[PDB]
């Protein structure tokens, strides 16, 4: 069982990009809690790390310049979506976390057929890669937008699923 | 797999039963360090018999052997691959009696261990890289 | 926005003598429409007390 | 082949053995410490037996 | 118009041809405007939406009589026991196609835009069974056993089920949901022992310089045909689509050179050119014909699939191969 | 608020009471109101009489006494406690020598008593046993598997009562007999049973060349003792066949009631299909000192019967239903008491050597523990006791009519197959074929049919009408399966005159096989079509229009469907749901007319006609067993009048006395850009204004004291290095104020130990208003608790958890949906006459699974909603479309009426979506504005503007009320996320926290999935820095901490840790690179 | 620096010997009243390592100005306390003890 | 998707070559603190903050695109990692 981790009931995110998908506010900041610390010492928020875990220590602690960092250190970095069961290799996909209102793991509705998920009460654990090779070899070949094609049989994985496909269809 | 409205690779599927289709059974002894009925990958008889064909040694007869899946991973080289499935006091023992180079080369052989597996990343063809930029070049000339 | 009622602790406590709870109370209370005559006014504690 | 048969029996780290205070001072030690007592608890008991030089059986 | 088919290979198309950014943006971008057209369209399923074709009365009035006069070819007992129910069978499989061809004939002829319809024709949701078993008939429905129910659910969902309709149906339902059920826990089942064998096996070598190749048939005499025909569609490109040649291939006028990564619309036009006769056979590197000891070269493996370019050197291939095949046993 | 009934057919009889499957059963074995003298050979009198007398001294049974349950139901679940009630038993032993007569009362332990709801309260737990499904007793022939032409017979007992009697027939012809794994001559044990060749020759001789392959002269040579003694030597080689010890064998595997006990409904069975009867529940008896025979001379002859194909004669199937009994909560319990009696009557055997011969009573032998023991482990630690589904009053209900295939006794994962799980044909009316539990354990779960009742044999009986020629009866016959195929059963659909039908075809159902037959041909009739399902699957409305797994899995979601604060019974229903809350006990009721003179929300007391004063304390926010709280809210005003049988107070989920799981919403179906995808459910803001789904959910949390050396624990409001701030809703026994609102984080329970802090505080995941606490000291009046506990302080955490994003919400109709994004009032579809759609439905949700329930459940909802009135349409005996369309045509004058009236033309817009529709051919071509949307509203669809456009959705979408339900998967319970996690003791892995949350299982799948990603960093991070490894963790989040993006595992701890573990085991493993150089991966240290 | 392969052997009572760093000759461990170990006990710092990080028992040095160090005092190294995963002992015998594993181990490869 | 992740596919024999330079440029970008870029001024990454338009703290972006640049040097053995280090480590703090 992991540390750095997360899971959710998912929800589909049709504002979202493919390289990025919905995190709870929650679930982000508890997420990238270090993350979280590092940037508060970067910017006018906490002085050290200890004042950082303290400032995010209960729940009205919580503030704008606090999420504003959180939406800092989050940019550019990407969280490893995995649903239960993983059956393949897409069975897992990074996403560049983007804080949403709510408790649910905002999910692109595209990658649900790579991951077989419905959103019928399914729950996806959610990763960060803590090291920036870790966090590379994520957005760069564990990207839901960087394996567009099952590794299986070619076939597109991240093709239009069933709403998009009626919508165009009409 | 068509069958039911599935298409994958047939690479894949080539992957595995070449996985299957890796080991051989001996004929002959020979001059060989093995055995009449011994188990072994097809590469390594091939490369012990081009050995003592080109030392002036005679050859071992190997017999085409085809195992499942389960009996093709029971009876691998990695016996860290093998002792994570069953009786691993029994693959360690028979690992143990003769000292067994076990090239960290599967990538269960590796996650036992926590290294790099040899994929992806972990590839020594790939791992190691480097980056540099003229800033850096020139100086690295310089004293070079 | 509140609602505070004497003898009780919580919304899920429910009042001797008073057939609805204090969430079904609190539900009937969600449909009170006070009008403000003063636009300067935000804010007005209304107080009830009723027996028998 | 004389390797098989060991006459020194190697101890695993005390951390891999982790005999260690839980929840209301319930110390939950793991079952190979009390295995390597008993080890000892025989093997002191064989090599004091040598000195005494007890008998046979 | 364009359904699931048609967008698969816009999305293929465009990330071989495009790049992948362009791709992924495009992919954001059906799915927005396809998601803002979604509530625009107004798509909506309704009792009515579930348009029941005349058809499917006539035909149950058809289906009746022949089965009525093989009752009585069961009289006359030309047949035996299990031919009368196969006839009983052979009658219901073709009595609900024809009765599902009527419905979407019925659909595209009378209500191009029927929610229903245009889910099922784009792929959206559902398919031809289901919205058969919504609009007309609903399939025959199996006993306890191997055999199938005489009676079928002949009411549709629109009109309603009659209760032992509804048991019957139980039947074969309950049994589907214990194969769909009992594989999920055998979903790993395959990976595992899979993953077992295939963990040693990566893309060690850029190319191992072996002269050995495999030749996949572009034909299979097909038992039924027994003939050198063409083989699937699909089974073709699966066998032969992101492969490397040992030996150069000249097809249509066109080279494909010796050591050459195929794409799927050079794989096509290798089909087009079967089509002519021109190949009947292709030269290409395979992991079964690679010298590595613990792997694959980069030349037997041919490209990788995620990404449509020659697979990446280290790439693990052998877990990707497990985990895509053990993926469709839960669906087997 | 008004009710339309549906449904021209008549429930000619009420539903049984819904959990006296449970209850009659229960108290059948009990007999507690029924007095010694008149308590009938069944259940806990049934054990007493098999077990006593032991004939060692002679310990005999005279009665049995069940006291008074110690506690209440309600101080029981307050306590830990069980709901039981003390067994006393007063025996009489005789001294067989002396003649010497001793009597006294004995006090065997405790047995769980059943609340008048059907269920238990096992430790304080609410605990239902469901019923078990097994091969039921008595004798059972099927077919050679192997031989065709050849049946095999097969006696078998109860489980555990004896071994499977197998009588084969080989192809030489000679008679086969198998027990114990072991095959012999059945020749042998019949001249063990004192029977002459002449009595097998005359008794079977009419039956075929079979009994000439019978004859064996070396068995009838000798005597019966001799054969005896043959057969001893053939089952038990060694043993020496010394006359009374293989006597013994004999009689103790088949003449000794005691170890072999064949089932007294396996009795009913042997008798009526043998066509003879037993002297008592043995397969042969000893007397005289010879064996004679009961059952093997009756079951060979039917078997050579059913070989030489005698008429008369069939074959059994193991799966019917009436060849399958269900162990109901009696028969299980009386069973493990009779296996406790057994353990008792052995204990006895060893308690008469010891002491005194002539110095003993009914109380110096009896040995209580056994029993207990039994009973207890039955109760608390087995399969078919599980934890009652408290979700919802029908949950509860449910979970009483549950009939499990698992469980001890019964079958297990592997030993059935689909040949156990499949629907039988004798299901129907006695099983639900839809309430199978969905995944995993499907098939062998099925609950209980509606109708159906459990008899005193074990069989599911079902009601059904005989009828008089053409004419049906009001005569109710129940039946069993078994006689069922015996006749012919008109369905319940069939249109009926009153009583006679007036149908010249009638579609019936006979043996299993649908038949069409005559008037005359017909023999019984569906009571209704309701009794073909559980009560969850009857709750369905429209389930003719729904699919059979979206209805399992509907049926199934009705256990997990959790009462709301405004709780709303459903627009429309099937007519059951009245019957529910009354059959479930949730809602308080009349005993009796009467005036109300006091009402309140803790209690409601009603002053009869006898003058008499009964006070109904109603049950006010108990926690359930699955969270939801349980909650009764008076509907009677004060001073009233009141009937008998009529609600005083509702029930927990329950509206004006119906069944309320959710709250019947305004329902959109379709797709809303998106966010409604894939059975994703897009909500308003007006349903979370009006405080629509919010569910009351209870957790309960606990600290128990320990006792140790350095100091032992104690509840208390001192807790170090702690703010009285942080302490501000602690009073001063440590416990939380009732009232106070807690977050993760706060503390609920002081404890501390060696002082520093080992206080449990609230946990990161669920936090929220206390409503009640339990305080449980040390030896309280009646409290029991684990040994080494000095105290117990339970504290029950109350919220009112609304309709937040992602909670998943479903119909009736098994529509699975996940909360989209709760729109605001604005940004949503709404009606011309401004009225905002309350939920947004993806219609894709609809075609693929087949369930247009929830599609006409919304065409009534819209009718519901212009008419104010809510709908009864019965299963099956449901309205069909012609009546929704008028239904629709009065609610659409209703609907455009007051536009018409006020003086108001139609909408530019609502004229352009008629255009869309026109175009989509949905109304008529031509007609006017007014009847286009007329036509339009008969479809169920309306003329529907996005709020947020404005400009109508071009194509008019169905709307109308849907009783969508909250389910217990609710999203706060299940969020889980973690930088870090305190790691477990026993494994360096993350493990739950103070503060944090508990490690994420990173499944060898999701390592798989790394590996083929080829992210070799991202899984070596993964599975050491990421958990495993601690040096690199703590690299990891300082690292991190500092901003620096490379976290250092240079050597692998695992490997190291590896290293280390194979050189415990003295094998060297030692590590080397290409030059074979021995690199030290412990980078020195070794 | 980097690993290639690994090699499985059976161990000689020399190679045995020489992972270890001391002789477990009691069977001691854990006591009530003090948390370090007991006299040559399986979590013996004269053994298998210090249990805090370059800090021996006594307290004599207490920092990573000494390592590799053993403390004349308590006979305890200088290093990182995570060696106590890694560094491992021996359990002379009187009578030399067949390995269970080769023993019984079907086929049992002594036998 | 990523910004010229086609190109980066196509300048490496291998993606996940391209993730080890990449990563290893991340961590080189982190451990200098973005001082050694290769970067131009304006082709600097920027990210939207409240206060206004800052430095992208994500290192990975930041190495794609100078990757993206063409100016980085990737390659099997381009230099002893001692020296290499060393030298980088001399250029910047
Ligand atoms: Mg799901
Ligand atoms: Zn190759
Ligand atoms: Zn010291």
């Amino acid at each position: 069982r992991v540390d750095y981790s997360g899971r959710s009931v998912i929800v589909v995110g049709p504002q979202l990009k493919l390289h990025q998908c919905g995190l709870p506010k929650r679930m982000a900041l508890e997420l990238f809690k270090p993350f979280l610390l590092k940037k508060m010492e970067e910017k006018g928020i906490a002085p050290n790390v200890k004042a950082a875990r303290r400032m995010l220590e209960r729940q009205r602690d919580i503030k704008d310049e606090v999420w504003d960092a959180l939406e800092e250190v989050i940019h550019g970095k990407v969280v490893l979506l995995n649903r239960a069961p993983t059956l393949h290799r897409l069975g897992i996909q990074a996403f560049q976390p983007v804080l949403v209102e709510g408790q649910s793991i905002q999910l692109h509705p595209l990658v649900c057929e790579a991951f077989n998920a419905d959103f019928d009460g399914d729950q996806m654990a959610v990763h960060v890669p803590l090291s920036s090779f870790a966090q590379a070899e994520a957005r760069i070949q564990m990207l839901s937008a960087h394996n567009l094609l099952s590794p299986a049989s070619g076939e597109p994985l991240a093709k239009p699923s069933r709403d998009i496909i009626l919508g165009l269809y009409y | 797999y068509r069958a039911q409205g599935v298409k994958l690779h047939d690479k894949h599927i080539e992957i595995v039963v070449r996985q299957m289709m890796k080991y051989v059974e001996v004929t002959d002894p020979g001059d060989s360090r093995l055995l009449e009925g011994q188990v072994l990958e097809k590469w390594d008889v091939e490369a012990l018999n081009e050995r003592l064909i080109a030392e002036g040694k005679t050859p071992v007869a190997w017999k085409p052997l085809l195992m499942g899946v389960t009996k093709s991973a029971l009876s691998t080289k990695s016996w860290l691959s093998a002792a994570s499935f069953q009786n691993t006091t029994h693959v360690l023992t028979e690992a143990a009696i003769a000292g067994k180079k076990d090239e960290l080369i599967g990538l269960k052989e590796n996650v036992i261990l926590g290294r790099l597996i040899p994929a992806g990343t972990g590839s020594d063809f790939v791992r190691f890289t480097q980056v540099v930029d003229q800033k850096t070049l020139k100086a690295i000339e310089e004293a070079r | 926005t509140s609602v505070y009622i004497e003898d009780v602790l919580h919304e899920f406590s429910t009042i001797p003598g008073v057939k609805e709870d204090v969430v079904e109370i609190i539900l009937n209370l969600k449909e009170l429409v006070v009008r403000f005559l003063n636009p300067s006014l935000q804010t007005v504690t209304l107080l009830l007390k009723a027996e028998g | 082949p004389e390797w098989m048969i060991l006459e020194a029996v190697p101890v695993l780290p005390p951390d891999l053995r982790p005999m260690v205070q839980v929840d209301g001072g319930r110390f939950a030690t793991s079952d190979l410490n009390d295995l390597y007592r008993r080890l000892i608890n025989r093997n002191n008991r064989l090599k004091k037996l040598l000195a005494q030089g007890a008998p046979e059986i | 118009p364009q359904e699931k088919n048609s967008l698969k290979d816009l999305v293929y198309q465009a990330f071989l041809r495009l790049g992948m950014e362009k791709t992924a943006r495009l992919l954001d971008a059906l799915k927005y405007y396809g998601f803002t057209f979604s509530t625009t369209s107004g798509i909506t399923i309704g009792i009515d939406d579930a348009v029941i074709p005349e058809e499917k009365k006539q035909y149950l009035e058809e289906a009746d009589r022949k089965l009525l006069q093989i009752e009585q070819a069961y009289e006359m007992g030309f047949l035996t026991d299990r031919e009368r129910y196969d006839q009983i069978l052979q009658l219901w499989t073709e009595t609900t196609e024809k009765v599902t061809q009527a419905v979407f004939k019925n659909f595209e002829e009378n209500y191009p835009f029927n929610p229903l319809y245009v889910m099922a024709q784009s792929g959206a949701r559902g398919n031809p069974q289901q919205i058969r078993q919504l609009c007309g008939l609903r399939g025959l429905m199996q006993k306890p056993s191997g055999e199938t129910f005489e009676v079928p659910v002949r009411s549709s969902f629109r009109e309603g089920l009659t209760v032992l309709e509804y048991f019957i149906s139980s039947h074969g339902a309950r049994k589907g949901g214990a194969d769909t059920a009992l594989r999920t826990a055998d979903s790993g089942y395959l990976t595992r022992k899979l993953v077992d064998v295939t963990h040693e096996i990566v893309v060690r070598e850029a190319d191992c310089g072996t002269t050995n190749y495999i030749s996949v048939p572009l034909f299979q005499p097909d038992e039924v045909t027994r003939s050198l025909r063409l083989r699937k569609r699909a089974d073709i490109e699966a066998g032969l689509y992101g492969r490397v040649l040992a030996r150069e291939v000249e097809v249509l006028g066109v080279r494909l050179e010796e050591g050459r990564y195929l794409s799927m619309d050079d794989v096509h036009l290798l089909i087009k050119a079967a089509e002519a006769g021109e190949i009947q056979e292709v030269p290409v590197r395979s992991p079964l014909t690679c010298q590595t000891r613990y792997g694959v070269c980069q030349k037997c493996y041919g490209y990788d699939l995620s990404m449509a370019r020659p697979v990446s050197i280290g790439e693990a291939v052998g877990i990707v191969a497990a985990q895509s095949i053990g993926e469709p046993g839960t669906q087997l | 608020m008004e009710i339309k009934r549906f449904g021209r057919i008549r429930e000619v009889i009420p539903l049984p009471p819904l959990t006296e499957i449970q209850v009659e059963s229960y108290r059948r074995a009990l007999q507690a109101d029924v007095p010694p003298e008149k308590r009938e050979n069944v259940g806990i009198q049934a054990a007493f009489r098999e077990t006593f007398p032991i004939e060692e001294l002679v310990l005999d049974f005279l009665e049995y006494r069940l006291g008074e349950p110690p506690f209440p139901q309600d101080e029981c679940r307050e306590k830990d406690l069980t709901y039981q009630a003390p067994l006393y038993a007063r025996l009489q032993l005789i001294h067989k020598d002396t003649g010497l007569i001793k009597e006294d009362e004995v006090f065997l332990g405790h047995i769980p008593l059943m609340t008048e709801d059907g269920s238990f309260i096992i430790n304080g737990a609410d605990r239902v046993i469901v019923s078990q499904i097994h091969r039921s007793p008595g004798v059972y022939f099927t077919p050679d598997p192997a031989r065709p032409g050849r049946y095999i017979a097969s006696i078998i007992p109860l489980p555990k009562r004896g071994p499977w009697i197998d009588l084969e027939v080989e192809p030489n012809g000679v008679v086969s007999m198998k027990v114990n794994k072991r095959k012999f001559p059945l020749v042998l044990l019949l001249r063990v049973l004192g029977y002459d060749q002449e009595t097998l020759a005359r008794e079977l001789g009419a039956y075929g060349e079979l009994v000439q392959g019978l004859m064996d002269e070396s068995v009838f040579a000798m005597r019966p003792e001799e054969a005896l003694i043959r057969l001893f030597t053939l089952l038990r080689p060694g043993d020496p066949p010394k006359r009374d010890k293989a006597v013994a064998y004999v009689y103790g595997l088949i003449a000794d009631p005691r170890r072999y006990d064949l089932g007294e409904a396996g009795r009913y069975k042997a008798e009526e299909k043998l066509g003879i009867r037993l002297s008592g529940r043995t397969l042969a008896r000893f007397e005289d000192g010879e064996f004679k025979d009961e059952v093997f001379l009756p079951t060979l002859r039917y078997l050579f019967a059913l070989t030489a194909g005698v008429p008369g004669h069939e074959v059994d199937d193991i799966d019917h239903l009436g060849n399958r009994r269900i162990r109901t909560v009696g028969e299980l319990m009386t069973d493990q008491f009779r296996v406790g009696l057994a353990r008792l009557a052995r204990g006895v055997r060893e308690r008469m050597l010891m002491g005194s011969e002539d110095s003993l009573t009914p109380a110096k032998l009896v040995n209580s523990r056994p029993l207990e023991a039994a009973i207890r482990e039955f109760f608390s630690r087995s399969q078919l006791s599980q934890f009652k589904d408290e979700t919802n009053p029908l949950s509860s209900l449910r979970h009483k009519r549950r009939i499990s295939a698992l469980g001890p006794g019964g079958l297990t994962r592997e030993r059935a197959g689909f040949d156990v799980r499949d629907v039988h044909r004798t299901h129907y009316g006695r099983i639900c074929p839809v309430e199978t539990p969905e995944g995993a354990n499907i098939g062998l779960i099925t609950s209980l049919a509606a109708y159906a009742r459990v008899d005193e044999l074990g069989f599911i009986r079902t009601p059904y009408r005989r009828v008089v020629g053409g004419v049906v009866t009001d005569e109710v016959v129940y039946m069993t399966a078994t006689e069922e195929d015996r006749y012919t059963i008109a369905q319940a659909n069939t249109p009926l005159e009153g009583n006679r039908i007036a149908a010249e075809r009638v579609v019936a159902r006979r043996k299993g096989e649908p038949v069409i037959v005559s008037p005359e041909e017909v023999e019984f009739m569906d009571v209704s079509p309701k009794q073909v399902f559980s009560v969850n699957t009857n709750l369905i409305p429209f389930l003719e229009h729904d699919d059979a797994n979206r209805a399992l899995m509907g049926s199934n979601m009705q256990t997990q469907a959790v009462p709301l604060i405004r709780a709303q019974a459903p627009v429309v229903m099937t007519g059951l749901e009245e019957r529910v809350v009354r059959d479930s006990l949730a809602a308080l009721y009349a005993e009796e007319d009467g005036e109300v003179a006091k009402v309140d929300g803790n209690r409601i007391v009603v002053r009869y006609e006898d003058g008499r004063l009964v006070e109904y304390p109603l049950r006010r926010f108990y926690r359930s067993n699955q969270g939801t709280a349980l909650d009764q809210r008076p509907r009677v005003v004060v001073g009233q009048r009141v009937r008998k049988g009529d609600l005083l107070a509702d029930g927990p989920a329950s509206e004006n006395g119906f069944l309320a799981l959710g709250q019947n919403v305004l329902v959109a179906i379709m797709p809303f850009d998106g966010y409604n995808f894939e059975d994703a459910i897009v909500i308003s803001e007006e349903l979370l204004k009006r405080d629509f789904y919010t569910s009351i959910h209870i957790e309960r949390y606990e600290i128990e004291a320990r006792d140790t050396k350095l100091g032992p624990e104690r509840i208390t409001r001192d807790i170090p290095h702690l703010s009285e701030a942080a302490l501000r809703d602690l009073d001063e026994e440590g416990v939380v104020r009732i009232g106070a609102e807690v977050k993760p984080g706060d503390i609920l329970v002081g404890r501390t130990s060696f002082v520093k802090d080992t206080s449990l505080r609230v946990p990161p995941g669920e936090g929220g208003i206390v409503v009640r606490t339990v305080r449980l000291r040390r030896g309280d009046p009646g409290v029991e608790l684990k040994p080494g506990v000095r105290e117990v302080v339970r504290v029950y955490v109350a919220q009112k958890r609304k309709l937040q994003v992602g909670d998943k919400l479903a119909n009736r109709h098994g529509n699975k949906g996940v909360v989209a994004k709760i729109l605001p009032v604005e940004d949503m579809p709404h009606l011309p006459d401004g009225t905002p759609v309350d939920v947004i439905l993806n219609p894709l949700g609809v075609p693929s699974r087949m369930n247009l329930g929830q599609i006409l459940e919304t065409h009534l909802g819209l009718a519901g909603y212009f008419l104010g009135q809510r709908y009864i349409s019965p299963i099956f005996d449901g309205a069909k479309e012609p009546e929704i369309k008028e239904l629709l045509a009065q609610a659409f004058e209703v609907y455009f009426g007051k536009r018409k009236g006020e003086g108001f033309g139609v909408d530019k817009r609502e004229v352009e979506v008629l255009r869309r529709a026109e175009k989509l051919g949905l109304v008529t071509p031509g007609k006017t504005p007014e009847e286009q949307l007329k036509e339009l509203f008969l479809q169920g669809k309306v003329v529907l503007y996005d709020g947020r456009t404005g400009e109508p959705i071009e194509g008019p979408i169905v709307v109308g009320q849907m009783f969508i339900m909250k389910l217990y998967h609710m999203v706060e319970d299940k969020m889980h996320a973690r930088s870090t996690g305190p790691y477990s003791l026993i494994t360096q892995q993350p493990l739950g926290g103070k503060a944090q949350f508990g490690g994420q299982r990173f499944g060898e799948m999701e390592v798989w999935a790394l590996e083929a990603y080829g992210a070799a960093h991202t899984l070596q991070e993964m599975l050491t820095l990421k958990s495993d490894d601690i040096e690199g963790r703590n690299a990891a989040y300082e690292a991190i901490i500092k901003g620096e993006d490379v976290p250092e595992p240079s050597v692998p701890e695992s490997f190291r840790v590896l290293v280390k573990e194979l050189q415990a085991l003295a094998l060297d493993v030692q590590t080397l690179d290409e030059k074979d150089n021995p690199v030290d991966i412990f980078e020195g240290l070794a | 620096k980097e690993v290639r392969k690994v090699r499985i052997a059976l161990a000689s009572p020399e190679k045995i010997r020489s992972w270890s760093y001391g002789e477990v000759e009691k069977p001691e461990t854990i006591n009530y009243r003090t948390l370090k170990p007991e006299r040559d006990g399986l979590f013996d710092e004269r053994i298998f390592g210090p249990i805090k990080d370059y800090e021996c028992a006594c307290g004599k040095y207490k920092r990573q100005r000494f390592e590799g160090k053993v403390c004349e005092r308590c006979g305890v190294e200088v290093t990182k306390s995570i060696v106590r995963r890694y560094r491992m002992g021996h359990i002379e015998l009187a009578t030399p003890a067949a390995h269970i594993w080769f023993v019984k181990d079907v086929p049992s490869k002594i036998g | 998707a990523e910004p010229g992740i086609d190109k980066l596919f196509g300048m490496v024999d291998s993606k996940y070559r391209l993730t080890v330079v990449v990563a290893k440029r991340a961590q080189q970008l982190l451990r200098h603190g973005f001082k050694n870029t290769v970067l131009e001024p304006e082709e600097r990454p920027k990210m939207q903050t409240l206060e206004g338009l800052f430095d992208d703290p994500n290192a990975v972006t930041w190495a794609m695109k100078e990757l993206l640049t063409g100016r980085l040097v990737f390659g099997e053995n381009l230099v002893p990692e001692d020296r290499l280090q060393k030298e980088m480590e001399r250029l910047y703090p």
